[PDB]
């Protein structure tokens, strides 16, 4: 597989360099998962086997759960809730 | 027994007040105690090393998995006792050790992920268990998010573990592309000899071992251990390591690996030398765990290593729990508290502890000597089994590195005792409050295990010989 | 083959990124008037705004619940083939998910400003 | 080639005219109870051409809203694209339709518009959960993602009759999906895209619950009128199917503008709480009961 | 096996069949006639078909080249039964396949033509239509009365033929 | 009273949709050669239409019930040459 | 496990080779496992077709270095619209 | 209670029609499935005969191109003697 | 016609390269989100080209209408009340990248003579100048699609995996609630 | 011997109780009923382990 | 005015309280728990009285379990 592997390479090296760009690092995590899924789906199609596609959907669900957890982490980190709690208990 | 506990906890904690957290954790403590003492008879399924496959070849079950499983319940019982039971009945200790509403549920889900890692028979199950454990441990690390010191550690651990899990998935999918399979049952001697799938397994072992933090990827987990709350650090630094190392031992995919051997030597050297450069307790214990991880990784280079690994992991788990609980008990004997999450930071704050609780210092001396390997404590016997195993396979340079690493690590282990046996003229601001009887009993039981577990060495050897052969 | 592509592509784009990132070494040193923020003065008089935790929880929990729903699609495409065994498995799956739904309902985590 | 071009041109013209005329319909309906913008904006948008993706966002959102129509049938096999995954394609387009409000909120570079976009986006995803839930509930009776297949299974009985509360839930969730009261240059693009999404949701409800193009059986009528297959008979049957489907669509449309010109507007917090406290528990109950009902009577649908 | 991909082209082979294997006439009926006559073909040639499969699994991979002869037998039996139909029940067969083509190849919308063809074949071809695996408690789907599902439009000339037959009394 | 002006554009949309659907039905019939369309076709259906196209000489969906096929069908079998998926 | 299942619920492309290889492994032991090398080689060939690719490369190299004509029925390519025509 | 009782009747009558429709569709699917079952032996044999003709044709084509070269064409890449349909055709 | 359809896959690959570079080479987080949305669209088209249109639909559904929507939602929360994110210097981590990448280049370099028998593997890997032959058979009678097979395997063969992913979704429900709201 | 194993386990329990008392900065004879409880519990664990050992030896001998 | 009487204090009193004071949750639980319970307690009754389950549908060709018999007819 070409496209998946090259997306994975580019996103991995984008992660390694920035490493302090949490928005972009988490984007790179998402794109690396996408690149792995592409390779897995291509090999599943080539082999005509269902295990590749099953692992692909499992990776999709795990990626969604991971994205939800990570975005909750970013909410807590950047204090997205806001405060305006001045003059209050 | 664990799924039902998780479901019941979600249901019960949903409809409970915040003040019921201690009671719920106690209830689960006795629940797990009864699970161990009442369902322990299941070890009869594994006479003569009988092995079973469960859930359509997705899980494996033998005496090794059963023993790691029971050890994980024992560790979980001890750690959950550290949360349910109050060390001191005063508002300060109320504030420092206060469990979150979801902490016990996350703990049980992480235990479930670790057990599924240990029992995995397929790469799909392996990856799913890894992701379960990883997401749970991220949530455990982040559930105390009132500090930037903990927040940076949570974010770093999330991102580094995400990269590591992506690498693991990439290796698994490369294996699938090569063989059109997701299980190790398709790997035989002919399969290894004919085709070069060694690099795939090396990459998989790399990704798995970096999750527990071997060199040269140790600094991030050491920072995380330093910055997380100590009641969280005691858990996040033991259970994932146990799960990953048990899966690696049972997988048996790194026979006489040059890369694994070099990385183990590097891990030992880094852990031993970097420990000398530490003035913080948490970083010192992190490098101690790194050195122990290197010791156990030395066992990945040879076969028939089940007994040595099991003995070493059990004794190290007991010693790790004991040393963190000693550090927790010593909090009462210092004049100031660093943070709400990490009340003690520097080894210098333990100075003169022998004038406040001499028997606490005695227990710490026992556990530190077991870490060094002074007979007849369990640590010496675990290190001796490691030495016997490595000399049986002819790794002489590895043995020399092991001995040198132990000798170097003894220096920064005795650093703790030397600091603690000093003289502190500053008298305490606190006096006569009684420490918890349950937690003190558990700590004393751990110390007595470390001190007198060598009585049952022959009994354990015979049980292993009959149940693993 | 994927490993090969990975290994040889690492040095090339690695050096490219290395060069393009040694470029910013010095650049726009953000000498902007950062004086009122290093003191603690405010110039908005307005734009306070707020976000109840329930709002962001609705936004975030749209994702796991949508995954839960979309996981039902494979079942409805093979409902007849796996009739009773699959029916029981889906019942257990749904009950486990409803445990979490009960958690989010009892906690009242999703109730916007009252 | 020519036939396909003529068909797609006719369908696009009809859809665009319907969307444009529904604005006038809504205005007149409001008046009694109590267009031409694309050409000027397209040249302005072309003049504008990171600015690139931000500039291209509105028209591509409108294109997505229009492509949502490619799978809507007007009869057995009568569609631009006969997709075996028409339900999944419809769900994907409906999911993509939430980007319009967000990018429109960004377009103005205004904080108040951004709050509007955030509230709208949260409400849209909240009721997208309901819409997808009802979609899957319906699919549980068909075991197929082909829209024409579901419409054909609805010959025995419209799925509305066994699931009338589901019809009410879908209608409420549809009024709340598009921020329609009481459930409330790029502007013209987003406006027509929004109304296209409204008509798409009406069509979704129509072929999920109201039977689609079906009407009273006309086998006897065709037997009396005609003695053999002819283009006149095909034209008449197509006219009947399309008239029935369009009358159902118009009824749903009139219901939407009626609730706009009806029961008083509700607050946003109540709008989301109604979905997350009242609708979703019912939908999970239906998730549990429908397969249970099919298992009790041994009626699991086949492929 | 999976279907083709984004780019695929069909390549035509004009090489002659090897002379060692005998040449046999092959079925020329399209989809609708085959759907109409599948039950009769199966009823007449089930033993040859069973022999064909049994050889296919016994050859263990070489079914294409080792099971030629009974495959020739099966195609000969199919040609024989189709010739019997094409010289025997022309009208009913034409009704049935035309209706099936006009009714999206679904057997539900052509019960009248199905019945006509069934009576023709059972009357003077000595072949009977049945669905295996049915217990005597339940009655066959093709003999049902008052169906749950009705065709969109009943075929005009098919209904006329049914009415003419029921005036005759053949049914 | 019923507002006819309010319902006028609704009727316009109704009529436009009806006429468009009728035209689409007529066009589909003309393209199919006077027969109804095929919907929800699986792999078996696609293979059947491919075989029918091979049999009838490419005359659309024309059906022939002749027992003996012409000699052209003995050599018109075509395989699909898939581009390698990189 | 989901091994041995294709994308349509049937038997995958390399079902026969894998079945033969696992039967050979079951009928043999660890010491005699070396006898089952051809089965694993055939399974890997079904997975990747390396030997087939090498043979095709040799054939193409031989073909591209020849100038004389070929007297043998070649393969004709036709458009999808021209399937079964003439 | 009249509306609730009527709603049960409306839903009950709809379910009875809906439930029955599924069951008959299963029977119709059963009839459709058995129709394709009988057609497989005649359709599969026709493809099998064509497969042999194309396989031998490629072997005859390949051996004539390589005439005068020391290579083995009839030797299959696989180790077993079973018939194997040739794949990976050379682009035209 | 044929010229474009033969290189649709390569066009998607090149567009993916451009989108990923634009992702890792921007300043505004919005630009990266929009370009990863474009990358997801390109991945969907690429999956359609292979013959996985259902997976492309699943991608467009989940990764865009949920994941990307939540990404853009969270970023929009960061902008209405302007809170610029502090930009720390990566020059701290540049030296380690230098050392590691020089080590990797040297590891690829001392191969030298052995590259003559290893680079050729990638040389024929790049070529791939053979077309797959697609043959037809009639062994399938049921109208079974990819999603049906997914459901069958996930509900019967790997139902345990389905239950463990149920626990994973349970975790994804509990965790955000645990770390987002202040109880009592 | 079983009696010796029970005595050793009970002594280990007594040592654990004594160590717990001394850690809490309490006299050695603080809660003697706790000494009894700890000794009984540890003796029971020792009895279970001794039974496991006896069964292990029985299994080892039986395959001869 | 209204206070929860507690489920454990009285089951039927709490059932009435939920039906009258919390309609949405009570009905959600009612339809949710009816499904599996009614299935378990009614499916055997339906099988015994209403109608037996249908015969399994074919998934592939039914292969006879026998040896190849010698047949005559339609030879070359
Ligand atoms: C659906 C399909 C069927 C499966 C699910 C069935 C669920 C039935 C729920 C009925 C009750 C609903 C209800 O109102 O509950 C309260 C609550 C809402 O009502 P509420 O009054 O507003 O609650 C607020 C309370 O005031 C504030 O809370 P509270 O103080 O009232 O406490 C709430 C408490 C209490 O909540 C409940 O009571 C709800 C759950 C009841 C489960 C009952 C299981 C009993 C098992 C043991 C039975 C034998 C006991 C021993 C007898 C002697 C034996 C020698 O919640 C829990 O702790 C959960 C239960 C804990 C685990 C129980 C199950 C153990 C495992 C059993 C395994 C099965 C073995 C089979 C053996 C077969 C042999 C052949 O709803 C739930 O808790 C949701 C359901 C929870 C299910 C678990
Ligand atoms: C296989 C090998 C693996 C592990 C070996 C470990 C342990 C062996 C097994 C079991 C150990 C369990 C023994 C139960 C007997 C222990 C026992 O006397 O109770 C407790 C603690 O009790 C646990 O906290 C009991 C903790 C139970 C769990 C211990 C697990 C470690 C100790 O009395 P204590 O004088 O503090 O007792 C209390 C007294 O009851 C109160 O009235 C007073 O107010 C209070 O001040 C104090 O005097
Ligand atoms: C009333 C039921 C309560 C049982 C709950 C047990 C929880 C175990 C948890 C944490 C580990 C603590 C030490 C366990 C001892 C090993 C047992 C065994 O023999 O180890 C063998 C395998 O040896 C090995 O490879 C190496 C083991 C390394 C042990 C290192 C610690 C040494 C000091 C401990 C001496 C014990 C002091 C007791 C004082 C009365 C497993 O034996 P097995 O799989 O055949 O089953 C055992 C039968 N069982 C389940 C009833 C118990
Ligand atoms: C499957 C269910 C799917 C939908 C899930 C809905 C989630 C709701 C979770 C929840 O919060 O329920 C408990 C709720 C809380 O009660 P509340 O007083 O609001 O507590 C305030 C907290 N401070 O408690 C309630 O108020 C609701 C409790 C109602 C329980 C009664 C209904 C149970 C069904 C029994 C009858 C079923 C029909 C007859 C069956 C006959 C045979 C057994
Ligand atoms: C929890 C649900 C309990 C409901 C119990 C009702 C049973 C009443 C007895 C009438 C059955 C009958 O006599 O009609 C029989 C019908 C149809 O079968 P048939 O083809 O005509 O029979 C011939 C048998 N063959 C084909 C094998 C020859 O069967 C049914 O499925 C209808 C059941 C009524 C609707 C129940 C829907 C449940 C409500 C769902 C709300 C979410």
């Amino acid at each position: 597989m070409f496209i998946g592997t090259i997306i994975l390479v580019l996103s991995f090296l984008g992660f390694v360099f920035n490493r302090r760009n949490i928005i972009l690092a988490f984007i790179c995590l998402e794109t690396m998962l996408l690149g792995i899924n592409l390779i897995l789906l291509r090999n599943s199609v080539l082999f005509d086997d269902i295990s590749g596609s099953l692992f692909a959907i499992v990776i999709i669900i795990l990626a969604g759960v991971e994205s939800a957890i990570g975005l909750s982490l970013l909410v807590s980190y950047y204090r997205l809730r806001g405060v305006i709690n001045s003059y209050g208990i | 027994m664990l799924i039902l506990a998780i479901i019941s906890l979600i249901t019960f904690v949903s409809m409970s007040k915040l003040s019921d957290n201690r009671a719920i954790i106690r209830l689960i403590n006795i629940y797990l105690i009864l699970v161990l003492v009442l369902d322990s008879f299941l070890y009869l399924l594994f006479l003569n090393n009988q092995t079973y496959t469960v859930m359509g070849e997705l899980l494996i079950f033998n005496s090794f998995t059963f023993y790691i499983d029971m050890l994980i319940y024992f560790i979980m019982i001890v750690i959950s006792s550290l949360y349910g039971y109050n060390l001191y009945n005063n508002n300060l200790y109320k504030t420092l050790f206060e469990p979150k509403k979801e902490l016990i549920i996350l703990f049980l889900i992480n235990i479930l992920g670790a057990l599924l890692i240990v029992h995995s028979n397929d790469f799909i199950t392996l990856f799913v268990a890894i992701e379960l454990q990883s997401y749970s441990i991220y949530l455990i690390t982040a559930i105390y998010n009132s500090s930037y010191k903990a927040s940076k550690a949570s974010m770093l651990y999330f991102f580094m573990g995400g990269i590591l899990s992506i690498l693991i998935a990439y290796s698994i999918n490369t294996y699938y592309s090569v063989l059109n399979s997701y299980t190790l049952h398709s790997l035989d001697s002919l399969i290894i000899n004919t085709l070069d799938l060694n690099l795939i397994l090396i990459a998989l072992s790399l990704g798995l071992l970096f999750k527990i933090g071997i060199a040269p990827l140790h600094k991030w987990l050491i920072s995380i251990y330093e910055n997380t709350p100590i009641l969280i650090t005691i858990y996040i630094s033991l259970i994932p390591k146990i799960s990953i190392l048990s899966y690696l031992v049972l997988s048996n995919i790194s026979i006489n690996s040059l890369v694994i051997s070099i990385l183990a030597i590097l891990t030992l050297l880094v852990g031993s030398v970097g420990g000398l450069l530490q003035i913080k307790i948490k970083r010192l214990l992190a490098f101690s765990g790194l050195t122990n991880a290197g010791y156990m990784m030395l066992l990945l280079l040879l076969n028939n290593n089940e007994f040595s690994y099991l003995y070493y992991i059990t004794q190290y788990s007991i010693s790790h729990l004991a040393i963190f609980m000693i550090i927790i008990f010593s909090i009462y004997y210092i004049n100031y508290i660093n943070n709400q999450y990490n009340p003690i930071i520097y080894v210098n704050q333990l100075k003169g502890l022998i004038h406040d609780n001499a028997y606490l210092v005695l227990s710490m001396a026992i556990v530190v000597f077991s870490f060094i390997g002074i007979p007849p404590l369990l640590g010496f016997f675990g290190k001796l089994n490691i030495l016997m195993s490595i000399l049986n396979n002819g790794y002489y340079f590895i043995s020399i590195v092991l001995i040198v690493a132990s000798l170097i690590s003894a220096l920064y282990y005795l650093y703790l005792l030397n600091v603690s046996i000093q003289d502190k003229n500053n008298i305490l601001i606190n006096s006569n409050e009684t420490v918890s009887s349950v937690l003190s009993y558990i700590l004393s039981s751990l110390i007595i295990l470390i001190t007198f577990g060598f009585i049952y060495n022959s009994l354990i050897i015979d049980i292993f010989n009959v149940y693993f052969n | 083959n994927t490993f090969i592509i990975f290994i040889i592509l690492i040095p090339i784009v690695g050096f490219a990124l290395l060069a393009v990132n040694i470029l910013l070494a010095v650049y726009k040193p953000y000498n902007e008037k950062l004086g009122a923020f290093e003191c603690g003065l405010t110039s908005f008089n307005q734009t306070r705004l707020a976000f109840n935790a329930a709002f962001i929880l609705v936004a975030i929990l749209f994702l796991p619940f949508d995954l839960e729903i979309s996981t039902l699609l494979p079942y409805v495409m093979s409902i007849y083939l796996v009739s009773n065994y699959g029916f029981t498995i889906v019942l257990l799956f749904l009950l486990i998910l409803i445990i979490g739904f009960v958690y989010e309902i009892n906690t009242n985590a999703l109730k916007i400003n009252k | 080639m020519i036939i396909n071009i003529v068909e797609i041109l006719i369908f696009l013209v009809c859809v665009l005219f319907s969307v444009a005329y529904l604005t006038v319909a809504e205005r007149k309906t409001l008046a009694y109870m109590q267009y031409y913008g694309l050409l000027q904006a397209f040249a302005d948008a072309v003049k504008l051409l990171n600015y690139i993706i931000l500039v291209i966002s509105p028209l591509i959102t409108l294109i997505t809203a229009l492509i949502g129509w490619v799978v809507i049938p007007l009869g057995p096999g009568i569609t631009l694209g006969e997709l075996n995954l028409g339900i999944l394609f419809s769900l994907a387009i409906g999911s993509l339709g939430v980007f319009g409000s967000l990018l429109s909120g960004w377009s103005s570079n205004s904080k108040y518009s951004l709050l509007g976009s955030i509230r709208s986006t949260a409400q849209l995803i909240s009721y997208e959960l309901i819409l997808t839930s009802i979609f899957i509930i319906i699919i549980m009776f068909v075991s197929s993602l082909n829209i024409t297949t579901i419409i054909e299974t609805q010959r025995v009985v419209w799925y509305c009759i066994p699931l009338l509360p589901l019809l009410l839930i879908f209608f409420i969730a549809s009024v709340a999906e598009t921020a329609r009261p009481p459930f409330d240059s790029p502007f013209v693009f987003f406006f027509l895209a929004e109304y296209s999404n409204i008509i798409l949701i009406s069509a979704f409800n129509g072929y999920l619950l109201l039977g689609g193009y079906l009407s009273f059986n006309y086998s006897y009528l065709f037997n009396i009128l005609f003695n053999d297959y002819s283009y006149v008979s095909f034209l008449f049957e197509g006219l009947i199917n399309s008239s029935a489907y369009a009358i159902k669509l118009v009824f749903l449309m009139f219901s939407f503008i009626w609730v706009r010109a009806a029961f008083p507007r509700f607050t946003y917090d109540n709008l989301i709480n109604f979905c997350w406290i009242i609708l979703l528990p019912l939908l999970f109950g239906i998730f549990l009961i429908i397969p249970s009902t099919l298992y009790i009577f041994d009626s699991f649908p086949t492929l | 096996p999976r279907e083709a991909a984004a780019h695929w082209v069909p390549f035509e082979d004009k090489a002659n069949m090897p002379d060692n294997v005998p040449d046999v006439v092959e079925v020329g009926a399209t989809s609708a006639p085959l759907l109409s006559a599948s039950y009769f073909i199966g009823a007449k040639c089930k033993p040859y078909n069973d022999d064909f499969m049994l050889c296919r699994e016994e050859s263990q991979g070489s079914g294409a080249i080792d099971c030629l002869k009974e495959g020739r037998r099966v195609t000969r039996c199919a040609v024989s039964v189709i010739e019997d139909i094409n010289k025997s029940c022309l009208d009913e067969f034409r009704l049935h396949w035309q209706c099936l083509e006009q009714n999206n190849h679904q057997l539900s919308g052509c019960r009248k033509a199905e019945a006509l063809l069934n009576k023709c074949v059972f009357t003077k071809l000595n072949l009977e239509k049945k669905i295996p695996g049915l217990r005597p408690d339940e009655e066959p789907v093709f003999l049902k009365k008052d169906p749950w599902i009705k065709p969109a439009v009943d075929d005009f000339k098919s209904v006329r033929a049914y009415a003419e037959a029921k005036k005759n009394g053949t049914l | 009273a019923i507002p006819f002006e309010a319902l006028l554009p609704y009727g316009i949309i109704f009529g436009l949709l009806t006429a468009g659907g009728g035209a689409m039905q007529v066009l589909h019939v003309y393209r199919n050669g006077g027969v109804r369309d095929r919907f929800a076709i699986d792999q078996w259906d696609s293979q059947m239409m491919e075989r029918d196209l091979r049999l009838n000489g490419g005359q659309g969906r024309k059906q022939v019930d002749q027992a003996t096929a012409p000699e052209a069908f003995k050599h018109n079998h075509v395989w699909k040459s898939e581009r390698p998926l990189i | 496990t989901a091994a041995g299942i294709s994308l349509t619920g049937g038997r995958n492309r390399c079902f026969s080779e894998w079945q033969s290889f696992m039967h050979c492994t079951a009928k043999t032991d660890a010491k005699s496992r070396a006898q089952c090398l051809p089965n694993f080689e055939d399974y890997m060939e079904c997975l990747h077709h390396t030997k087939e690719k090498a043979r095709l490369r040799e054939i193409e190299s031989v073909l591209k270095q020849k100038k004389e004509g070929l007297e043998a029925p070649p393969v004709k390519v036709i458009p999808v619209k021209a399937i079964g025509l003439v | 209670l009249v509306y609730l009782a009527a709603l049960c009747g409306i839903c009950g009558y709809g379910f009875y029609r809906a439930l029955g429709g599924i069951q008959e569709r299963r029977e119709l699917k059963r009839e459709k499935l058995w129709a394709r079952i009988y057609l497989m032996p005649l359709l599969q044999a026709e493809e099998d005969r064509q497969t042999v003709r194309r396989s031998i044709a490629q072997l005859e084509r390949e051996k004539e191109i390589m005439k005068g070269t020391g290579f083995d064409v009839d030797k299959s890449v696989y180790n077993d003697g079973k018939f194997h349909a040739p794949a990976l055709m050379i682009p035209p | 016609m044929m010229y474009l359809t033969y290189y649709f896959i390569e066009i998607t690959i090149f567009l993916a390269i451009l989108c990923t570079i634009f992702i890792i080479s921007a300043k505004n987080p919005m630009v990266s989100i929009l370009y990863m949305i474009a990358l997801f669209v390109i991945a969907a088209m690429y999956l359609y080209l292979i013959g996985l249109g259902i997976f492309s639909l699943l991608y467009i559904m989940i990764y865009i209408g949920a994941i990307a929507v939540l990404f853009l939602f969270i970023i929009t929360l960061l902008d209405i009340n302007s809170t610029e994110l502090s930009v720390k210097s990566n020059i701290r981590d540049l030296p380690l990248v230098l050392i590691s990448l020089i080590v990797l280049t040297i590891s690829g370099l001392m191969i030298y003579s052995n590259d003559s028998i290893l680079i050729n593997k990638l040389l024929e890997a790049f070529g791939n100048d053979y077309n797959t032959i697609i043959t037809q058979d009639w062994f399938n009678i049921e109208n079974t699609t990819l999603l049906t097979t997914i459901g069958n395997v996930l509900l019967t063969n790997n139902a345990f995996i389905l239950l463990v992913l149920a626990i994973v979704l349970l975790l994804g429900i509990i965790g955000p609630i645990s770390i987002t709201m202040k109880h009592k | 011997a079983l009696f010796t194993s029970l005595v050793g386990a009970s002594g280990l329990g007594f040592a654990t109780k004594f160590l717990s008392n001394k850690i809490r900065l309490k006299p050695a004879g603080y809660y003697p009923l706790g000494y009894v409880f700890s000794g009984v519990a540890w003796a029971g664990l020792g009895l279970v382990l001794h039974n496991v050992h006896q069964h292990s030896l029985e299994v080892l001998e039986k395959k001869k | 005015i209204n206070a929860n009487p507690g489920f454990w204090n009285g089951p039927f009193r709490y059932l009435r309280w939920s039906a009258h004071n919390r309609p949405h949750l009570f009905f959600a639980f009612a339809i949710g728990i009816a499904g599996p319970v009614a299935a378990l307690t009614l499916t055997p009754l339906r099988r015994k009285y209403l109608y037996p389950d249908h015969s399994p549908l074919p998934q592939s060709y039914p292969l006879p379990q026998r040896a190849r018999e010698q047949l005559t007819g339609f030879d070359d």
